[PDB]
């Protein structure tokens, strides 16, 4: 009866929720209530108790909880205060079940950039000013690890920028051994990298400079060491190095990944600069003379002779039960990712699944099942299944335990397990109401419904939604998967304006099956648009030779595949050939600005939102990974005929809007500042918007200024 | 197993001490020993370490090139000496047995006595 | 006929030439013609030789041009690179003439700062890295002065930032005797000043950081010395420093000017911080120490009770032939500037003029003449009239020289002289076709007409142009005088759209007879639109009521004078009521964007560019010269209730537009990126453009974008 | 007029020296002196200065605390004192008659004579 608002799209009127049990045992979860009290339920029992009451969270403003696993400490973190996208500082309390009071003797100091317990007891790590300490007792004095941390300069326990964003996508590098026996951390060296600084305006009378650590392609990378330190007399020999692999360590290299697999077993993956040679290395323990040795037996190479190892991260292994074994998800013969087996090497690798179709993650390995996902299922790319696997039975089995539950209402899930797989939990994001469901471990039958989400249903009976399909093209030989959303009362005798959103990046993949109410819905159901999206070489989970396609290439393919995909849309008929539009975002804004300006009269005006200028401005890892070095003698010659500036003079005949924000840390303002003295010197007309102090996601009243500021340029665009 | 350690006691800085540690029980000749100090208040910290034959003997950064150690079978003593001594020495030293003869070892936490006390100040 | 285009006025088309005369002698001067030979003319003779040849000046691609007052070398400046407003570096060869070869033995330092002669002889007095350099001759090794200059932080010989924008309005602060016997320099310290730092990008991987020493309001200001070294024999006792007057010497206070009177006697005047008293100081020479000494009897105060001492600057007097009295303007009893002649105390001035009219400036003192500029001619404060007084005659006399020799067509003249005032030069600016000539000296018999500008003439005949008229207003006692520009062919029984261009500056005057074909011609000639300057209160050249009642309040009346003057314009009758807009630069993006958002709903759209938003982000002199200090005790209230962010709620119904630079120096991006935060706060939609590595002029064709987008944004607007 | 100095010469690091200077023809006891040296290839630069009465005497920067003056308007005769050397006074120094004795005054280039060289140096 009514249609959707821009008003229900900023504030967040139809917004789902979902259910994440805070698992603590293979029988018990943590949950927070809506009245601030921390609850656990067994499921053996269904017993509901209460073990911290709202009253001593608001004792201290306290707005995050952790509890150790022994179930006689609780710390409390309030304070909390946002670094970067994954790293923030927060001030921590600890209080006492048993006595029902805090913890008067030795206070935690303050702020502490990152804290955890140990998986057994409650031996207490944390990081304070870039240095590690360790608490045997909360009552106790802490011992203090390093010495040399420094800020900015060297990085203990934590990592630097590069590392957070490209590498780990964690604020944390330092793990306690599976039984609490040792400790592991990385020291990150970034005295010889350069830095880039902007301006941070604030609220006083003179603004500040920031000052980061920041490799762009082609430069100083940082140096990474890795210690263990054992916990109980950490005074005997100190902090002990594993040694390097050989081959790795000729050049500059990379730290991918360490995984703990025994209390005297360690996994460490490297990865070189040249970033198609991978390197996973078993470094074990010696009890003689207290050292780790990393045996060249033990070392597997992992080679990628057509493009970069893995995809946008190189895979993290999963060993088995018997710690002997492992299983890792890498591309086979045809050219497809899949699972394989390595027990002895490399080359003897055993390929359980096998198949067009591809696999994503790894969930868990047990002694029994192994859990994954994948879009096998009617051959539909955009789906995510989750798959079940028996190792070691006298008849094999394999089983789609998420294929058939909702059908109609969802077709994406993730999962989420517990200790010793007994309970999980499955979450389904769309193409229907998201709903979140716990199931067993050994039959898997749905035993309780953690959310349902009928609010939302109640309150979406009154609005019209517009229409969603996906579909696929050929051209020639390649095949286009666009998703296509069409207003309430489409009739195919009539003529409407069309909007395609690109984003195009590397292993990315722009058309699934998920549930959101946003912008363009609004759009669609509002203004009566036709709105697209469109996926085809260089994304990921469609096949080895579509990915790899944009290799030293990047800005060429997509390019083709959106202009070939406006030219079929056109060809059916409902079109209008004078209203097409474009827009993107963090590497859209770079294809939209190279589609804009391809001279062949096709859009009538684009928007660009933090984009990437030229390819030398980036971060060394991501660039790097699939455009090699800026050398005279590797592929200096494409980073020069790869920039937006190079079009300037095809910007003429067409309406652009360029939009970034002053003080982003990861794609910087110097490329829109090219961008626009490029255009200033071609004598071409176009518009711009800037957001002050503010950063790559634009957080807060900026969204809504951006939204409506781009539905304002798209309503006189179309007019 | 029994071990018994001497020597040592107050000294100026600058100066050089010597100890002895003497042990039965079990048999000589076929193990390897180390130094470990402890410091009041702070934890255990290994020192040196020498080899069953008497060939090979390990130190650490802390006591580089200063320190010595020996041994005779003849007698089931262990010798450690110290030269040029710092303010930060202060402890009670301990002689420990490790359980692999085969080549050098560094006992983890093997057995202990009394220990021997020095000081150093001025 | 045809109408202006825009590209006449992007790239110059109708753009007049004035002729400056170099004058080395009396009777000879210096020119450059259209062939890069520098040809020196003769007047009593009339022959004309060529002085230096092109071939000479191509061979070391030279620029500019200097030569001695001994007519034996000649000093050519190449490799000119701008540094701010006014400073600039270049490389600097010596020619000799006689000999007709290059002068060698002993070659400059590169680059040079500032390079300059003696009035007498051949002697080079030239600055390189921050410190003064002295040659006897240009074949002799220099003689070093000074030793303590540092890169940004200790100035020798050249002003800093703000001395050179705020203070001075030069490049240098070094001073030879009139006879050539001593040197004069200044020593600036900013050691304990904070800096502001922004990002430059450039042609470059990594952007780099500008730190520029910028003191703000109420921050610590330089501290400067004056030294006085004498040159034949210049290690005798070095460099000797003149004694700082005991009341001003008790604070803070800034240095205004010095001024060389004879070759034992200088002339330093003194400002306190607190800018409402000046005082001048006269400091004589003592040959039995070879001291300076200023006594307290040649000590002169100037109070102003209502309001700061003079106008933008400080008046710099100038003294007789007697060198014992000296003329100075400054306000008289009722409120006027005026001419006061001062010899032994100041309670003893003398009125030489009087009325209700205004003295603007000084030209010249001779034994019986006295040059100045008023507007006393019908009453009208936007011409400029150079007048003549006899000094020391039997019967008083005071000729216009320039009132009737064009009446229709110059109404604004500016004078250049020569040695004892044989012969000088008219400029006429407008408002017809500017003019260039050379006068007697004595009979004031026009001799030679230096520039008619025909080729202007000639091309301006199929051209129609706007009418423009300059009328007054009177309302509540207030008279403002506004300039007026109609279209052709203009009939008042029609309505037409109207445009305010406002600056509002104090101590400024926008409504002067000034020839001039702009942004604003292009608008009335081809689109038919009626553009309107006013000027009010808180401007010059009127009286002092009118200067001083914007003391210590600015950003009150301006507004109200605006909006009152467009009320009285739609209460013409020929103006429409629906369609008005206004626009300012630098200062009136201040007023522009106060009026704006007044809540009158008066105006339509409005344009800012590179506007201050708050007081507290602009320089120490200019701010607290009409504000005062930003303390609890002084004038902290009207500091934070006159900020254009405390109006974000009042831009709602309105349009606007705002432009800034990025690499500003003299206005910060910070004043708008404050301004867009606070917008966004309010959530208020606005339309941006900056411009990347430009300073506050915005050269090049970042102009020609400019207007182009503000013709645009202008068109849409009153569509 | 006739001015004639003498005294000084070679003299090693750290050493101490006296000069001296006699004039004639005008008339003393009436007139301030004072002393100024010319290093080889610089300018003039002025040491210091004393008054007719030989009361208040006046000392460069450059020499304040090592350098005494003295006269004798009995044999006409001006001495300089020079203590506590460094390698920076290779010089030839002059003694220079001002033009004003009512008080101590500088004279800027008045009677000159011949001068006297001193050199220090290891
Ligand atoms: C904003 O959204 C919330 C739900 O997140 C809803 O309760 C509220 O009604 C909405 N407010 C308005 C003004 O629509
Ligand atoms: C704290 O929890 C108790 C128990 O449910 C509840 O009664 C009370 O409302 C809560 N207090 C709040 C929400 O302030
Ligand atoms: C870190 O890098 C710096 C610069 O190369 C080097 O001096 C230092 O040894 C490295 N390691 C540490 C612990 O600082
Ligand atoms: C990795 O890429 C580099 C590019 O320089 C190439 O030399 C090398 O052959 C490649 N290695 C493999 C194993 O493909
Ligand atoms: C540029 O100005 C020149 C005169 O200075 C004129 O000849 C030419 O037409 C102008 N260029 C354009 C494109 O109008
Ligand atoms: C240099 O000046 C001479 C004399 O007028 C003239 O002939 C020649 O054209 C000029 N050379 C140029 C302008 O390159
Ligand atoms: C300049 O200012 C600094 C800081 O107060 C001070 O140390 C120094 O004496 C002043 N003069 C010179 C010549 O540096
Ligand atoms: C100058 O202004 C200051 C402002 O604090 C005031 O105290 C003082 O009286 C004024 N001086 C004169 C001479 O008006």
């Amino acid at each position: 009866m009514r249609a959707l608002t821009l008003k229900d799209i900023l504030n967040g009127t139809f917004s789902y929720k979902t259910f994440f049990p805070n698992w603590i045992s293979g029988q018990e979860y943590l949950h927070q209530s809506a009245d601030n009290n921390i609850v656990l339920y067994n499921i053996e029992t269904g017993q509901s108790y209460t073990i911290l009451s709202n009253r001593t969270m608001k004792s201290v403003n306290a707005s995050n909880y952790g509890l150790s696993p022994d179930r006689q400490f609780v710390y409390l973190e309030s304070d909390y205060s946002k670094l970067w996208r994954y790293s923030y500082t927060a001030t921590y309390y600890i209080y006492d079940l048993s006595n029902g009071e805090f913890v008067r003797g030795n206070e935690l100091p303050r702020p502490i950039q990152y804290l955890c317990w140990s998986p057994v007891g409650s031996k207490l790590a944390y990081v304070y000013q870039n240095n590690i300490y360790l608490k045997q007792r909360p009552g106790d004095p802490p011992f203090q690890i390093t010495f040399n941390g420094r800020e900015n300069k060297i990085f203990n326990g934590i990592p630097d920028w590069v590392y957070e964003e490209e590498m780990l996508a964690t604020k944390y590098a330092l793990w306690w051994s599976p039984n609490g026996k040792f400790l592991a951390y990385a020291e990150f060296n970034d005295t010889d990298i350069p830095v880039i600084a902007y301006s941070y305006y604030g609220d006083e009378q003179y603004p500040r400079t920031i000052n980061i650590p920041y490799p762009k392609a082609g430069a100083k990378n940082p140096v990474v060491r890795i210690f263990i330190i054992d916990t109980t007399y950490p005074a005997y020999v100190g902090p002990q190095e594993v040694p390097v692999p050989a081959m790795i360590a000729s050049s500059d290299y990379y730290f991918s990944w360490l995984t703990w697999v025994t209390d005297e077993r360690v996994c460490l993956q490297w990865l070189k600069r040249v970033q198609n040679v991978s390197v996973l290395s078993i470094c074990d323990f010696r009890e003689d003379w207290q050292t780790w040795d990393c045996p060249k037996t033990q070392e597997h190479i992992e080679e990628s002779r057509t493009g970069w190892a893995g995809g946008f991260f190189v895979s993290t292994p999963v060993f088995s039960y018997d710690a002997i074994s492992y299983y890792k998800i890498f591309s086979d013969k045809d050219g497809y990712k899949h699972i394989h087996y390595i027990k002895d090497t490399v080359e003897n690798a055993i390929q359980i699944t096998s198949g067009k179709w591809e696999a994503i993650n790894i969930f868990r390995v047990t002694q029994d099942s192994l859990f994954y996902s994948s879009n096998e299922f009617e051959e539909y790319p955009g789906r995510r299944n989750i798959y079940r696997i028996s190792i070691g039975s006298y008849p094999p089995s394999k089983k789609c335990v998420t294929c058939h539950l909702r059908k109609e209402r969802c077709q994406y899930y993730t999962a989420s397990f517990s200790d010793y797989a007994k309970y999980y939990a499955l979450v389904c994001y769309g193409p229907g109401i998201p709903i979140s469901t716990l199931h067993d471990g050994r039959t898997d039958q749905e035993i309780k419904i953690l959310e349902e989400n009928k609010e939302l249903e109640n309150a979406l009976k009154n609005i019209q939604l517009p229409k969603e399909e996906i579909k696929k093209l050929e051209v020639d030989e390649i095949t286009l998967w666009y998703k296509m959303i069409l207003p309430p009362q489409f009739d195919r005798s009539k003529k409407y304006p069309l909007l395609i959103q690109v984003y195009g990046g590397p292993c990315s993949q722009s058309v699934r099956s998920v549930f959101a109410v946003n912008w363009i819905s609004y759009l669609a159901s509002k203004e009566g648009m036709v709105i697209a999206l469109v996926d085809g070489r260089g994304t990921a989970f469609q096949g080895d030779k579509l990915l790899y396609a944009v290799y030293r290439k990047l800005g060429v393919y997509e390019v083709e595949d959106q202009i070939t995909a406006v030219r079929k849309f056109i060809e059916m008929g409902f079109i209008d050939e004078k209203r097409i539009a474009i827009w993107g975002w963090s590497y859209g804004g770079y294809v939209s600005s190279l589609a804009l300006a391809s001279g062949t009269g096709l859009f009538k005006c684009g928007i660009a939102v933090a984009p990437v200028s030229s390819w030398e401005y980036y971060a060394s890892v991501y660039t790097e990974r699939f455009m090699g070095l800026p050398t005279k003698d590797d592929n200096l010659e494409h980073y020069k005929n790869s920039t937006v500036m190079a079009r300037a003079e095809y910007f003429r005949n067409v309406d652009y809007l360029l939009i970034h924000g002053t003080a982003d840390d990861n794609v910087h303002f110097q490329n829109s500042a090219q961008i626009a003295k490029a255009l200033v010197n071609a004598q071409v007309d176009f518009q711009a918007m800037w957001y002050s102090d503010q950063n790559h996601g634009l957080s807060g009243l900026s969204t809504n200024h951006l939204y409506t500021h781009m539905t304002h340029f798209l309503k006189q665009c179309f007019s | 197993v029994q071990l018994v350690e001497s020597g040592g006691g107050l000294v100026q800085p600058g100066g050089s001490l010597r100890l002895s540690c003497a042990a039965s029980g079990f048999t000589f000749s076929s193990y390897a020993m180390s130094w470990v100090r402890q410091a009041p208040g702070k934890g255990l910290e290994w020192v040196s370490a020498i080899n069953s034959g008497g060939g090979s003997t390990s130190y650490a950064d802390s006591v580089k090139g200063r320190f010595t150690i020996s041994r005779d079978n003849a007698k089931n003593t262990l010798y450690l000496q110290m030269n040029s001594l710092k303010p930060e020495d202060t402890a009670v030293y301990y002689c420990a047995k490790a359980r692999t003869g085969w080549s050098l070892a560094v006992p983890s936490f093997g057995s202990w006595g009394q220990g021997t006390q020095v000081t150093v100040s001025s």
